[PDB]
């Protein structure tokens, strides 16, 4: 049924065929009604030239096809159906998993029979036979230097960390999230699933105050820190960060939890727990990338591993829809769908835990 | 079978049969205005028995109302309506409603666009569909 | 016509799911028409998508199964008629009310049919048809330095305190009862998995005593100790004492014949003698929070196997269940729905069983 629905889109853009041409080839037709038709959409947009309803239907009255579609009443309810418009691709997908399949399943009929007509060969039988089957804008990072190359973190990306097991990303994918909600005013979603809210919260103050040289477990610290705190909870109520942790909730319920705080405050940033341990991976993973795009958050859905980019991209996806990816070991954004795909100047102190630019 | 037409005209009148907010921005929505032509037989008691300055309740409101038109003021009322009234249930109906006969010119530029069909004409026809699409998002 | 009318309003939207799947399941549905539209639409919404029509004339022949719900006689249906878009509750729990009498009716020929072919149970077959179903302020605590951070032990929490292999651990559930029962007056059913009713007199008669080594495990008195017992064995009875002696029992023999102590006299803090021996251990942890809270119980339970706080996570529930968990390792209460994580120090006078105060 995508058939009786696919073209009607394609109609009013006029830009519904870059991924379209992409999609389906003339081959691309279990119809009969239909293969002509969209090669008479294909010989307009080659000016082109311009793109329209009309562009077509006397194209077609022209070069010997009209009738054969059972007049212009189907040619109507090529258009008529397509209830919807949030999908993008999508879609023409359904016409392609109706085609990718012959193309590795009707070139294996002749096969079935290449054994009493075909005797008679046997090797060569094999080598041909085997052949076919294939066919700042931007919000910020925190920073005031990341805010130049690309700037954001703008609105809507799919983002995936992997540094070496449990270090400063640990804090960076947060530590994205701070300049937000506190030093100026959006109040963004920061979930977790591993370290829970019972474990997010001294250390923010480690984090913020000129106290952690000390530590803050016992309870009272040297007679300075306390003179010097009024920084680290004192304008948390009036901010906009809150910590969760829900076990471990799937892929669908935290991209279904992200609807309370969407119509409530607009929701601004997600920081998720690693992705890894949310419920081999060009699967599960592909749904995060695109309640970034409706949502219209930016989406922290990360990872837990050196660095290096198709070695994440290992056993899943990783290089394709999922947008920028970038590599701690020194921020090496030697991936970002960003533009400026570079490497920025930092380090750490370790002391008071503040990171450091050059 | 019943259409839309049939499940959305019955129960409003049902959510109205009781309070007063509920019935008051109701006519000045349906004038009316009313599709189905008996739909408007009954729409006589309707407001002009509050206008009189009731109080509530289809306890007299369920068959007053005269005659033939009791077969379904009885059955009008007796289903779920949630007295909640959705503010999500707002622009619907109404709008469901009035613009049936904006809509029903559909019933209409179709059949001129498939009337100079057969006799000879299509592809300035197909040009009828361009507008005929665009009004059907409503 | 509750199912009727919860699968249609979605194609308007376009997504409404959220309380359609925390408030319901497909299981709810009845026609064997009905009930596989909504995991289709699950399945649907396991991507996904944006929300539509199509997907659904698709993906059930992708579950290769198209030929058993629809078509497109019937799929128009759905979207084109309903002038509702804030349903679902609603109706769907109706489509729960109207699915949970048989969570109490298809249970009834699964449970009442056993009086005449089973039985073949007996006691068993009283028990399980009962899981068929389901789905200073202040009390005292009789020390002076843990009725400190407590005040209760309360007629609606689970208590729990454990000792190591030879560290005295009844020997320290006494004193929580040996007050409330002797002294504070308050009836108290010893229901020791652990010790019987023949053995658990001498602890006691050892405590607020002092004749535990004379020996008092065996015989007579001497003219200093002929009458150390006229107020041990004089008080051991004027008190909340009706002892149960038996084993390995389950949650069964212990409800039942305990609720009725209410309105003669009255009931307090039951203390027990360890878990492990209640068998086995996530229904049974779980079945004294509701005998705590409608029976308004005190419970103070007792177990046996560093040990911490993980050796019982990695080891038991416990956790939650007992919420006010305290220790015999000095004594940890880290884990309190009482306090926060405070300290004292410990030590005993050993022989007569009395574990005093610092």
């Amino acid at each position: 049924e995508a058939e009786q629905a696919v073209l009607g889109a394609v109609f009013l853009d006029p830009a519904a065929l870059v991924p379209a041409s992409e999609i389906l080839i003339p081959e691309d037709f279990y119809r009969a009604a239909h293969q002509k038709i969209f090669h008479a959409m294909l010989r307009v947009a080659d000016r082109g030239e311009p793109v329209d309803l009309v562009t077509v239907t006397a194209e077609l009255a022209a070069s010997e096809q009209l009738e054969e579609i059972g007049g212009v009443s189907y040619l109507s309810e090529l258009a008529d159906a397509v209830p919807t418009a949030a999908n993008v691709e999508y879609y023409a997908r359904i016409v392609e998993e109706k085609s990718v399949l012959r193309r590795l399943i009707r070139t294996a009929t002749s096969i079935a029979q290449d054994g009493y007509t075909r005797e008679d060969e046997i090797d060569v039988l094999l080598d041909e036979a085997d052949r076919k089957i294939m066919e700042i804008t931007g919000i910020p990072t925190g920073f005031t230097e990341l805010d130049r190359m690309t700037s954001g973190f703008q609105r809507s990306d799919l983002i995936i960390v992997a540094a070496r097991p449990s270090v400063g990303k640990t804090a960076f994918a947060l530590n994205i999230a701070q300049n937000v909600a506190t030093k100026t005013n959006e109040n963004v979603a920061i979930f977790s699933l591993e370290m829970s809210a019972q474990q997010l919260v001294m250390r923010m103050l480690c984090a913020e105050g000129n106290i952690n040289a000390q530590n803050l477990r016992t309870g009272k610290l040297t007679p300075e820190d306390w003179g010097k705190l009024t920084m680290a909870m004192g304008s948390l109520s009036n901010a906009g960060i809150y910590i969760d942790d829900t076990p471990s909730i799937r892929v669908s319920d935290i991209r279904a939890k992200c609807r309370r705080l969407k119509q409530e405050s607009g929701l601004g940033m997600i920081v998720i727990d690693y992705l890894q341990l949310i419920q081999e991976v060009s699967e599960i993973s592909r749904s995060l990338k695109a309640l970034a795009r409706e949502l219209e958050v930016p989406v922290i859905a990360l990872s837990q591993l050196r660095p290096m980019m198709s070695d994440i991209r290992e056993s899943g996806s990783i290089e394709q829809d999922a947008d920028i990816v970038a590599f701690l070991y020194e921020i090496i954004i030697a991936k970002q769908r960003n533009g400026p795909v570079g490497t920025v100047q930092l380090a750490f102190i370790k002391e008071y835990n503040k990171f450091v630019n050059l | 079978l019943l259409p839309a037409f049939q499940n959305a005209e019955r129960l409003l009148l049902a959510h109205m049969m009781r309070s007063r907010d509920v019935a008051l921005v109701v006519q000045e929505r349906i004038g009316g205005r009313f599709n189905i032509e008996e739909h408007r037989a009954l729409a006589a008691y309707i407001y002009a028995f509050y206008e009189e300055g009731h109080e509530a309740d289809p306890g007299a409101l369920i068959s007053r109302i005269p005659g033939e038109l009791q077969p379904l003021a009885s059955e009008l009322s007796l289903l779920l309506i949630a007295d909640d009234v959705s503010e999500q249930e707002l622009e619907d109906y109404i709008r469901h409603v009035l613009n049936r006969p904006k809509w029903l010119m559909l019933k209409v530029k179709e059949q001129e666009k498939t009337e100079a069909e057969r006799r000879k004409d299509f592809l300035t026809a197909a040009r009828i569909a361009k507008e005929m699409i665009e009004m059907k998002k409503m």
